């Protein structure tokens, strides 16, 4: 390898990849000054929660069973992501359809965090988190009232909820960020019979952010060489059949992307074509790494032995 | 699957109401063993005509079909009938889904074999792995 | 991000087959005992190497070879697409004819 | 694990009791390779006297296949028809290691079968 | 001929009858088949080669 991949690990120094684990405090106390969500109100728009805050969140979900279960989730802004470091469980007793969170639960939060700030954790809670076990993701009316509230005074504040029984019963796991709008403030306007059956009441009063996973390369690292059905379903992945059906939607709605585009371009300000474009060249770089995979597994396997 | 020759001892064990003749000729016994032949049977083909369907199961021509089909919109077994030619396609593989099957039997058999060597002779086993850095 | 990981799962895949091959030229030679069942395993998966080398199998990869190379087409197409919208409009406001 | 019950009687008969073994080895069912079994008293002295058959008829058990055994049916002995069947086995377990899709052609004429029909029945 | 053809409201109604219960007939019977002839449906239907084909 020399030369070649002696700079390209560097374990001496992180990664790309761990860029994310270091806490920036000035663009921290940059941001949280500017304060650019007070303009928008759709700008937070991708959730990129770590490996570690997803295991424990599912983990304490399911842990519950039936009952509820809440707890309060550790992380930082970056442009228009929020970003989950950890999370942490709240010792409250909730029944299968209410939590309450009454007197434990509050001085659990502030002793927590002072311990924590103790051993070198310098995030600062960045949401709250409940599970909905057997009834989907969604909000519910109290939920929208706790999340407003939470989001008027501590203004960066996004809502996850999980579903432990259907990610048992689906063996994926089933997790939703959300975030409100103001109080009677922006009113925007088959699609409202679904989005009302499969969303509360109130579906125009929050919106649903964009969930992204990460990991580190020491987790990747341990991950990888945990098993031996990592590297094996690797080399056995077969992408472009696994999610073709994504693929073809994601093909449709860059259609319509695209229409909107040229409707826009020939006569708010959004520059649409960009967009589409960003996302036809994502879409395109995935069958480009799918079509990849499967021509490095031919040379692999076929081509030896005549 | 169960040819004829070896349900004669077990015929005569049977309750004497369980072996009442259908009206064809054909007792209860010699109908549930022929539907659990030919399922059985599409375990191991991928397509066969109806002249050798009726050859391991008796009833040559006529009513080998008419139990394939009948099995079949049940719910009891996946296939489809040509009777053109006369051939029942059971299960037909896509080629690359197949191909993702093999390569992960092949590293199968890697993590296989890799673990009896390190299982019957552990001293070498250590030595080879770190003679693997020079 | 993802040669990396094909790299990975390369290299551990290449270990276990060195080990394997290390193990048959050990038994070859005289340093470990003569296993008749770990070679008659080893012969067994060296018969299997050539993966399903047939013509439906070929034909069904440059079937996705072709539909991943039409799917890159349309998309440099919309990238070129885009880059041309940007051009003319860095153009209009330059050479503008008024 | 069949193959060692054998073995281990066989570890100090000598002579037709030992050659009577052999037989049995080559019915039992179940014993597809005969790998330990060669590797004993038999090949270190069996290629004189009339126990030489015997041993020829293990080697063409062991590595040899069905049209092998036709070319010198003369020398080797006589077969059973629960023999005949394994050796048939064996035939086809060779053909698929050298191809993964094997033709009615090449099974017909190396087991040497007439109907097609008997001949899935062995497959 | 006593008991079900002598009114005219089982009559008449009679021939939408023994249509729809042939028609169910023949959607079971080709559920499996992707290729059957026309003459072995006459058979399974008992009528004549002609009314298959415009049923």
């Amino acid at each position: 390898a020399q030369k070649t991949w002696e700079l390209a690990n560097n374990m001496q120094e992180a990664q790309s990849i761990d860029e994310i684990y270091k806490y920036d405090k000035k663009q921290q106390q940059e941001i949280l000054a500017a304060k650019p969500w007070t303009k928008d109100h759709h700008y937070f728009k991708y959730c990129k929660i770590s490996a570690l805050a997803l295991l424990k969140m599912v983990m304490h979900a399911r842990s519950g069973g039936n009952l509820a279960v809440m707890g309060l989730m550790l992380g930082k802004v970056d442009g228009e992501t929020m970003i989950i470091m950890d999370s942490f469980a709240l010792p409250v007793e909730g029944t299968e359809t209410r939590v309450n969170a009454q007197a434990a639960a509050y001085e659990y939060m502030a002793a927590y965090i002072e311990n924590a700030k103790q051993v070198g954790r310098l995030e600062n809670a960045i949401g709250w988190y409940h599970s909905h076990p057997g009834y989907g993701c969604w909000l519910s009316g109290i939920n929208v009232s706790t999340q407003m509230l939470n989001q008027q005074f501590q203004e960066p504040f996004v809502a996850v909820v999980i579903d432990p029984t259907r990610t048992i019963s689906a063996g994926k796991v089933n997790l939703g960020a959300f975030r409100t709008y103001p109080k009677g403030y922006k009113p925007p306007d088959t699609i409202p019979l679904n989005k009302i059956e499969d969303f509360g009441v109130h579906c125009k009063q929050y919106y649903a952010l964009e969930v992204s996973y990460f990991k580190s390369s020491l987790d990747r690292k341990l991950l990888e060489l945990l098993w031996n059905k990592y590297w094996v379903n690797t080399l056995s992945s077969s992408s472009l059949l696994t999610n073709a059906d994504y693929t073809t939607g994601q093909v449709f709605d860059l259609s319509e992307k695209l229409e909107q585009s040229e409707a826009q371009l020939g006569r708010k300000s959004e520059d649409k074509l960009a967009k589409a474009t960003r996302d036809s060249c994502k879409t395109t770089i995935e069958a480009i790494h799918g079509l990849m995979s499967q021509v490095i597994k031919d040379k692999l396997f076929n081509q030896i032995n005549i | 699957i169960i040819r004829g020759n070896q349900l004669q001892e077990f015929a005569a064990m049977l309750m004497p109401h369980q072996k009442a003749t259908t009206a064809d000729g054909s007792s209860i016994l010699d109908r549930a063993v022929i539907e659990h032949n030919l399922l059985s049977a599409s375990k191991l083909y991928n397509n066969i005509t109806f002249e050798e369907l009726g050859a391991l199961l008796e009833i040559p021509a006529a009513k080998a079909e008419k139990i394939a089909s009948q099995m079949i919109t049940e719910g009891r077994m996946n296939g489809f009938i040509d009777q053109i030619d006369g051939i029942v396609h059971f299960e037909t593989r896509e080629a690359l889904p197949t191909w993702d099957k093999q390569i992960q039997s092949l590293c199968f058999q890697v993590n296989n074999l890799l673990e009896k060597i390190s299982q019957t002779a552990p001293e070498w086993t250590a030595q080879a792995m770190e003679a693997q850095m020079a | 991000e993802h040669l990396i990981a094909q790299h990975s799962a390369i290299k551990m895949l290449h270990s276990r087959v060195k080990l394997i091959l290390e193990y048959v030229k050990a038994s070859e030679a005289g340093e470990v005992p003569f296993n008749h069942e770990i070679l008659r395993e080893a012969y067994a998966l060296c018969h299997c190497l050539p993966v399903l080398s047939t013509d439906k199998f070929k034909t069904d990869f440059y079937d996705q070879c072709n539909d991943v190379g039409l799917m890159a087409y349309l998309g440099t197409i919309t990238k070129t697409c885009n880059t041309m919208n940007q051009f003319v409009n860095k153009f209009n406001v330059l050479y503008d004819r008024q | 694990n069949l193959l060692e019950q054998f073995i281990l009687l066989a570890k100090g008969t000598s002579g037709s009791a030992l050659t009577a073994l052999i037989s049995q080895v080559l019915e039992a069912p179940g014993v597809y390779v005969f790998g330990e079994l060669l590797e004993l008293a038999n090949v270190q002295e069996l290629a004189e006297g009339a126990n030489a058959a015997y041993l020829q008829l293990l080697n063409l058990f062991a590595y040899g296949t069905y049209p092998d055994y036709i070319a010198n049916k003369e020398s080797l002995p006589e077969l059973s028809t629960a023999q005949q069947n394994k050796l048939k086995h064996l035939t086809i377990v060779s053909l698929a290691s050298r191809m993964k899709c094997i033709p009615y052609s090449v099974l017909l004429k190396d087991l040497e079968m007439r109907n097609l029909r008997e001949l899935e029945d062995l497959i | 001929h006593s008991n079900i053809m002598d009114d005219p409201f089982i009559r008449e109604h009679i021939e939408e009858l023994l249509r729809n219960i042939r028609t169910q007939v023949l959607i079971k019977l080709i559920k499996p088949y992707t290729r059957i002839h026309i003459p072995f449906i006459s058979k399974e239907l008992n009528i004549d080669v002609a009314d298959v084909e415009s049923l």
